[PDB]
């Protein structure tokens, strides 16, 4: 669970990171669907699914439209979450193991834009915030 | 493993270019704060300490020694697998865990460089020689 | 990988003592039940469902294959490898989990003749499939 | 998290095999120890760890002892199970990775003894009821 130093911690970082989360959005979902092609399935609706497409560029604003209010909601994401996991579990039926993966990619993304900003101490708690986000999102899976 | 010509350059171009004494000591430390249990390993602030320094620049020349033996990669860390396994008393998960360290440092060095096909290749590299480290 | 006499005396005693139209499809019926998502495979009850225990039944017939060429195991399965992958779109992670079902399963008729070391065997030849199946 | 179904279904359940809980622990303790060997150094203080040894049987005691106290504090693992976490991070520091590897074991034990009790529905639930229980224990290392 976060501590207060990690709420702080996240919240701080997200202060500098969030005028760009657009941009992380797309890489990261670029990245992963490149670098963990078993997750190309679920986006095999889309026309173009490569780096530059225009649906990934756009699911990236909404995928980090959830993180965002992640954040808003991290004093409870378990409930701030709901919704988003009951829509995964049931209406995309997206397996679960994948969101280890996207939270790699988007650390790795967020590495890359702001290195000087992403310090060891920045780390520990937005991967304590992100393992919560998964976690709040597999809630409705069984 | 299957390589393909593409990959061999990638990776090739990656540790000609890579600094060991910057990325070593980077990579463990991050590990050491991040993933807290794995200090039990380093018994005697973490960013700081020379014999961290020390062990994180070992750990590139010890993949740098896979980068030249791409074809025979089991054979080249069984020794390497046996001090971990059986002396020093690693979990296996620990490697992995390093692993994502030493691509986050990298990450950040590379910045725009560090392409999703480049990731591709680094990750994919880092996961043979963990499965032959976690194997004995 | 490294295979003990003992180890392919126990994988091969296990398979012939075992009726695959019982183990089957419980060990299926329960890893859908158990791990919810994987059920989405077969949308096209579930313990009485003939389509699933067919399958289990295919499943146990797999692994049969591997027990048949246990110095050949990544080549055996190739074929299966990108079946459930280029079409069946499989996660790799739903092996691991029908892995432990069918552990689970049939640690429930051998009873206490399922020893620590039978039990050691089995998951290591499990592992090794696993890997050959989520590799491609 | 646990649902007022999951957390009856485990009640019931441990209402039913809590007497042979002494026995579940030996076998699970040393099931662990052998079909995973890297997890042998936490005990190698103990002259005889192997499965008949007594100290793996009397470690196996208040392992179960450790289950029995995590059902009666169900409603709230993380407080409830505080004082183990604390123990094994910082005294015993217990690489967290292997608390799966002991569920796993346990869940394994449990077939070999009540395969009649244990359905596939019992199961679903004793298995989020321990991950619950790794999780809490997980709770102090970062
Ligand atoms: C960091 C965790 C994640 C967040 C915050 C997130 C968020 C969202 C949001 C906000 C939508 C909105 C669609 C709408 O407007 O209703 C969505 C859709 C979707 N998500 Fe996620 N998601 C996450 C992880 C994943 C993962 C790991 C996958 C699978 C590789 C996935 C697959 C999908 C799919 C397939 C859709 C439907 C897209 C479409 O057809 O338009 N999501 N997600
Ligand atoms: C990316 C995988 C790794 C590689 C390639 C690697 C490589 C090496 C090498 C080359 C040595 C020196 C050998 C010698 O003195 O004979 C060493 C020592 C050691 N390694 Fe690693 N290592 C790796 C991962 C780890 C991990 C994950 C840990 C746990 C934090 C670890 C803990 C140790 C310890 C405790 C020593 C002895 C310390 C010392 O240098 O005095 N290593 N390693
Ligand atoms: C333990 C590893 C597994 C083995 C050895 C195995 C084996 C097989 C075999 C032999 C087929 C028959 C295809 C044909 O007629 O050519 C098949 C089909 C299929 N498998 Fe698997 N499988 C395994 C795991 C899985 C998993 C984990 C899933 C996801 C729950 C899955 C889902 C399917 C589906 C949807 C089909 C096609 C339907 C059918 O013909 O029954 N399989 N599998
Ligand atoms: C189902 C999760 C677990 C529970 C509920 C549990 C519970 C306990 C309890 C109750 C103690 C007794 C100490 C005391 O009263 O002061 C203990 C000690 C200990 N535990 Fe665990 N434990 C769990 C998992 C593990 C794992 C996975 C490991 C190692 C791979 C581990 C290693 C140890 C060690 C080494 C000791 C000290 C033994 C001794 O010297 O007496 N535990 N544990």
């Amino acid at each position: 669970s976060l501590s207060d130093k990690d709420k702080a911690a996240v919240r701080a970082l997200w202060s500098k990171i969030g005028k760009s989360a657009d941009a992380i959005g797309n890489d990261a979902l670029s990245r992963m669907i490149v670098v963990y092609p078993q997750t190309k399935t679920y986006f095999s609706h889309w026309p173009d699914v490569t780096p530059g497409s225009p649906h990934i560029k756009a699911h990236g604003k909404k995928v980090m439209g959830g993180i965002a209010l992640a954040v808003s909601k991290i004093d409870d994401l378990k409930t701030g979450l709901m919704e988003l996991s009951e829509q995964h579990a049931y209406k995309l039926r997206v397996d679960p193991a994948n969101f280890k993966i996207l939270n790699h990619c988007i650390l790795v993304v967020i590495s890359t834009m702001f290195p000087k900003e992403f310090t060891p101490e920045a780390h520990v708690s937005l991967d304590k915030f992100l393992s919560g986000v998964a976690l709040a999102l597999a809630e409705r899976y069984r | 493993v299957e390589w393909t010509d593409k990959e061999r350059s990638i990776i090739s171009d990656i540790f000609s270019h890579m600094d060991y004494d910057d990325i070593g000591p980077k990579a463990l430390s991050r590990c050491l704060i991040v993933y807290p249990w794995t200090q039990r390993h380093f018994s005697g602030a973490i960013i700081g300490n020379a014999n961290v320094a020390a062990h994180g620049i070992k750990v590139l020349h010890g993949l740098d020694r896979g980068v030249k033996n791409m074809d025979n990669i089991a054979a080249t860390y069984a020794d390497l697998s046996t001090l971990h396994s059986e002396k020093l008393h690693v979990d296996p998960d620990n490697f992995k865990l390093l692993s994502d360290c030493i691509t986050i440092v990298l990450a950040a060095k590379m910045g725009h460089a560090f392409t999703a096909e480049t990731q591709g290749a680094f990750q994919k590299f880092l996961a043979v020689v963990v499965s032959a480290l976690g194997k004995q």
